[PDB]
RNA sequence: GAAAUUGUUGAAAGGGAAGGGCAUUUGAUCAGACA
RNA sequence: CGUGGAGGUCAGUGACGAAGCCUAGACCGUAAGGUCGGGUCGAACGGCCUCUAGUGCAGAUCUUGGUGGUAGUAGCAAAUAUUCAAAUGAGAACUUUGAAGACUGAAGUGGGGAAAGGUUCCACGUCAACAGCAGUUGGACGUGGGUUAGUCGAUCCUAAGA
RNA sequence: GUGAACAGCCUCUAGUUGAUAGAAUAAUGUAGAUAAGGGAAGUCGGCAAAAUAGAUCCGUAACUUCGGGAUAAGGAUUGGC
């Protein structure tokens, strides 16, 4: 079936970005994250909160933080019906340190 | 009309053209033949996958110095590509043909693609500037695409000549005597 | 005209073509000459290269400036858990050469080997050998006559063994299977040995001893498409030269008007098969043995596994072969270790080593401590700890 | 939809370079209608177009 | 609405060119003459 | 032998299909060539005796046009750099808007002029071509609007010179 | 702002964010760097590259048209508070 979940994840950008040419780091990150969502949610359709976008670019192109604490929300799709009924919205969580958290499920209401 | 050579019951067929289209003649040749003869429905699913880089189009003539890909294994082939603009145009006509078959009242379930032919439309000349004050042709090489779908039909029954046998005097002597002797 | 100055060519034509090998598992192109007086055993063994460490030992070489002085020497370690016997195969002599005439297989077969017979295990119905297994049912009839046949003919006999890769830190699950010639005496004694060991399990110590010179057959590390200058160690061309300098200036005279097989050209490098000889066994380790990497002289209990573990490999929890120096292939590669094809007198071979100390500090950095115990000793107490 | 002209107009009306006019995305249909300077002027008056602040270059570390 | 040159269909052949000459097999195809 | 045109002639052929073109179908000639069938076509045309010449092509780095192999190949890599979302639209990597990340760094990627262009300005509509990907965008395409002086220039004066 | 400075480097105002795009990072390249010990043995030739550099002080040869040569050469110094 579907499922509709929200969880909160920490992604290791650092090794995903290891090596990447400086002018492509913040961009690879965007993409690398999108990938991270489909891997966990199964979902091709992955959208990024403009806030999350800001969190990524917060230090310039090549200054992407080593760990981000995402919140990924699998949601049903609407209007002109895309290929799949499901998509994912990713958003930044407002955490003090992103270091040290395992992955949790967010209770839905 | 007046399409290319066909051999097919027009009462059980439908057709579509595109002419003067601005797609690479060479690439859409290659993609037209990937489709050629396929079950209409199998073909539409197939181009869709092409577009997804999940199956590929086997490049068989217009193909020197082309990439190699595992996605040609299926077709016995190492060189294969995913020529998007072609596909989208070719399925554009496939779509049209379907509609025409629907309109004719042909059974969609039996539709195979029986004729698909591309050849060369008039070229379109732009131009480019080469070193030392020279100019060079820069040319669009566009296509005419044409296809024909048909309802698949079984059998063929038999019927032919009867072979008029001719044999000499000594030849129907063996024969005559063969039964007079044996069975 | 004529060279001008003479120089040896660049590199060895005896290793051509310099293409990628047909398999990861280099082939034993020859086995030790058979002496049918000795008891039966293998003549090779499968293993995986773990890595290298350093050794300190005294030298016994009367005449050398370093006679009776310590030397330090590099050694490699290959992970060597018991191979398991799953079949025999008998060859016969023909005027067209040696041909295989039957392969007899053991009734049960580990998933490890069974896995080798496949490219898509998870989806597959695992039907391999499931009819063959049935040949045991009827009293034994069919298997015997094969065995029986082997004995009657068969000029040589090789055993089908495979590795217990699960006893190994590798991911790769798919075990390695291979023919090992069987030199202990008498064709008939040979297959009896083989038949007997079916599904049973064979150990390294039953094949190799300390100080023995062995050979190592393996597929070399790969480097991909490679320019002429490093692939052949051609001279760099001068700095002034148009369109590149890691090249060869003259790829040939004008006649033969043909580039020739004997000149250096860019291409694949590495992933070549190599048969390397005269590596000496400095240690035959035993898995079930703390103080693996301890010594007569060291004492201090510890295995050969470096702190933090063999970089890029893992841990070593099985018997192992310690061989002095370096060896074809890289860490994690399947390697065949082979009995030498001649009895070397050498002096160099014959020397009966005995380690004093086996390094065990981390290879992941400039390691300073053999053991956590040592490190804890020297550092004092830290903010974590008790 | 295409608010370039209203952007430029915005700049000129307010006395500020275009790098500082703000056209809010949520009143996009209303803004487009604004073809004139009198129209932009009303739009500026009621906050559909705002001036956007200067970017600080503080003399504090100089001082 | 020729030709170069092209797509499709049908038939054939092809172990580092192809095309040609004498001759016949084999396939395809056809005129004439019998009365 | 074959072509274009001319005199004579066969009361020649033809819209019930002239000419032309196509055709590993037929027949005559050693050959130049000639004749027929079928297909395509659509308004003219040929046999014979003579007359006549801008009369016969494989070449001339021949002329003009058209066309290939090369080849979906060389390539589309200078000028630091882009990103998230919304809106619109058949269609959005590229349009609009918001956000963010940067750049030019007042010796400017700012604000104006001279020469030169001549409508490129501006609005609306809008994508067939063009902008060596794209395109819903444009200095493109369509249709309109727009350049206000006693004081700013010219106009007057003189320069080399004409 | 730094600084001798209309230099270079960073910023405000203004203006841009145009330059086909995606994925990989083989050989060979173009452009940017580093390399133990030796130090021109390389090469037609030190070509290329490296070294030097600002300021304050000290010190400064031959020779000369007495003006120079001269930043000769050679040295020390330099932050923050
Ligand atoms: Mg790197
Ligand atoms: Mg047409
Ligand atoms: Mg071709
Ligand atoms: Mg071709
Ligand atoms: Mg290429
Ligand atoms: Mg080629
Ligand atoms: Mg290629
Ligand atoms: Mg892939
Ligand atoms: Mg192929
Ligand atoms: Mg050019
Ligand atoms: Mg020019
Ligand atoms: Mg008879
Ligand atoms: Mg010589
Ligand atoms: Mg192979
Ligand atoms: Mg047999
Ligand atoms: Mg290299
Ligand atoms: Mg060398
Ligand atoms: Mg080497
Ligand atoms: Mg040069
Ligand atoms: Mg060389
Ligand atoms: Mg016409
Ligand atoms: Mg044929
Ligand atoms: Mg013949
Ligand atoms: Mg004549
Ligand atoms: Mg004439
Ligand atoms: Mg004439
Ligand atoms: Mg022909
Ligand atoms: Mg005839
Ligand atoms: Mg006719
Ligand atoms: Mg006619
Ligand atoms: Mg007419
Ligand atoms: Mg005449
Ligand atoms: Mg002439
Ligand atoms: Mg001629
Ligand atoms: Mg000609
Ligand atoms: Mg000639
Ligand atoms: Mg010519
Ligand atoms: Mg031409
Ligand atoms: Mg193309
Ligand atoms: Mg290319
Ligand atoms: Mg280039
Ligand atoms: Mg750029
Ligand atoms: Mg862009
Ligand atoms: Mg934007
Ligand atoms: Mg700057
Ligand atoms: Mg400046
Ligand atoms: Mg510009
Ligand atoms: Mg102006
Ligand atoms: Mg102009
Ligand atoms: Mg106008
Ligand atoms: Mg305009
Ligand atoms: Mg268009
Ligand atoms: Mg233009
Ligand atoms: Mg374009
Ligand atoms: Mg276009
Ligand atoms: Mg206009
Ligand atoms: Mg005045
Ligand atoms: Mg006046
Ligand atoms: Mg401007
Ligand atoms: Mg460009
Ligand atoms: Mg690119
Ligand atoms: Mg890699
Ligand atoms: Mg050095
Ligand atoms: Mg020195
Ligand atoms: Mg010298
Ligand atoms: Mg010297
Ligand atoms: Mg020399
Ligand atoms: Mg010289
Ligand atoms: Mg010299
Ligand atoms: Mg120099
Ligand atoms: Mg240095
Ligand atoms: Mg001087
Ligand atoms: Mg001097
Ligand atoms: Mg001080």
């Amino acid at each position: 079936l579907k499922d509709v979940v929200t969880r909160e994840y920490t992604i290791n950008l650092h090794k995903r970005l290891h090596g990447v040419s400086f002018k492509k780091r913040a961009p690879r990150a965007v993409k690398e994250i999108k990938k991270f969502a489909k891997l966990h949610m199964g979902t091709d359709d992955v959208r990024l909160a403009p806030e999350l976008n800001q969190a990524i670019w917060k230090r310039g192109v090549k200054g992407v933080e080593y760990r981000l604490r995402l919140r990924i929300s699998r949601k049903r799709n609407e209007e002109e019906d895309a290929k799949n009924p499901l998509f994912s919205y990713v958003e930044p969580v407002l955490v003090a340190s992103a270091k040290g958290l395992q992955t949790v499920v967010v209770e839905e209401d | 009309a007046r399409y290319g050579a066909t051999s097919t019951n027009p009462a059980k067929s439908a057709s579509a053209r595109g002419s003067y289209l601005r797609v690479s003649f060479k690439n859409t040749r290659e993609t037209a033949q990937a489709i050629n003869g396929w079950e209409l429905t199998k073909a539409q699913k197939y181009l869709e996958q092409v577009l997804d880089h999940q199956r590929a189009i086997p490049f068989r003539r217009f193909n020197s110095s082309i990439g190699r890909t595992a996605q040609g294994k299926e077709f016995g082939v190492t060189k294969a590509r995913w020529p998007a603009k072609s596909v989208k145009f070719v399925q554009g006509l496939l779509q049209n043909a379907a509609a025409n078959a629907e309109a004719k009242g042909l059974d969609a379930t039996k539709l195979y693609v029986s004729h698909i032919q591309v050849n060369q439309a008039p070229k379109q000349r732009r131009r480019t500037y080469r070193a030392h004050g020279r100019i060079n042709k820069y040319e669009s090489s566009p296509s005419h695409i044409e296809l024909v779908v048909t309802e698949k039909e079984e059998a063929v029954a038999k019927a032919a000549e009867k072979k008029v046998v001719r044999l000499t005097s000594r030849q129907r002597g063996r024969i005559a005597a063969q039964k007079r002797i044996a069975a | 005209s004529h060279r001008k100055y003479e120089a040896p060519r660049h590199g060895h034509l005896g290793f051509l073509p310099r293409k990628r090998a047909a398999s990861i598992r280099a082939r034993v192109k020859a086995f030790p000459k058979d002496d049918r007086s000795k008891p039966v055993a293998l003549t090779s063994f499968l293993g995986y290269k773990a890595g290298m460490t350093t050794i300190v030992r005294d030298l016994d070489r009367p005449g050398s400036k370093f006679h009776k002085r310590e030397v330090v020497e590099a050694v490699t370690v290959v992970d060597t858990p018991p191979v398991v016997v799953v079949g025999v195969v008998g060859y016969v002599e023909t005027p067209r050469g040696l041909r295989s005439l039957t392969t007899v297989w053991a009734e049960h077969l580990s998933d490890e080997v069974k896995r080798r017979f496949y490219k898509n295990w998870y989806k597959s119905k695992k039907k391999a050998f499931t009819k063959y297994s049935a040949k045991y049912a009827q009293d034994g009839a069919g298997i015997e006559r094969e065995l029986a046949r082997i004995k009657k003919y068969a000029s040589v006999v090789r055993v089908l063994v495979h590795t217990q890769i699960r006893k190994t830190p590798l991911a790769q699950k798919k075990a390695h299977l291979a023919e090992i010639q069987l030199n202990g005496g008498s064709i008939s004694e040979k297959v009896d040995w083989a038949r007997e060991h079916f599904e049973k399990t064979v150990a390294v110590d039953s094949v190799f001893e300390q100080n023995e010179m062995i050979d190592a057959i393996a597929v070399t590390k790969g480097h991909g498409f490679e320019g002429v200058t490093h692939r052949w160690g051609t001279k760099k061309l001068p700095r002034k030269t148009h369109r590149g300098l890691r090249k060869v200036a003259c790829i040939g005279a004008w006649h033969p008007a043909h580039v020739m097989w004997s000149v250096a050209r860019a291409g694949q490098r590495g992933y070549h098969s190599r048969t390397s000889i005269n590596h000496k066994i400095y240690r035959v380790g035993k898995g079930d043995d703390e103080a693996n990497g301890a010594t007569s002289f060291d004492r201090t209990k510890k295995t050969i596994t470096p702190m933090g573990g063999f970089v890029h490999y893992g841990e070593i929890k099985n018997d192992f072969i310690m061989v002095k120096g370096c060896i074809p292939g890289n860490r994690k590669r399947i390697v065949t270790l082979r009995k030498s094809l001649y009895t070397n007198t050498s002096r160099k071979a014959l020397e009966e080593v005995s380690l004093k100390w086996i390094d065990t500090a981390s290879k992941f950095g400039k390691g300073r401590f053999q053991t956590p115990a040592e490190k804890h000793a020297f550092m004092g107490t830290l903010k974590k700890d008790l | 939809a295409n608010l370039r002209t209203q952007k430029r107009l915005a700049a000129s009306v307010v006395g500020v370079g275009k790098r500082k006019v703000w056209l809010d995305p949520n009143e996009t249909s209303e803004i487009a209608q604004a073809n004139s300077r009198n129209a932009i002027r009303k739009l500026v008056k009621n906050g559909t177009i705002v001036k956007k602040a200067v970017t600080v270059h503080s003399k504090s570390r100089t001082r």
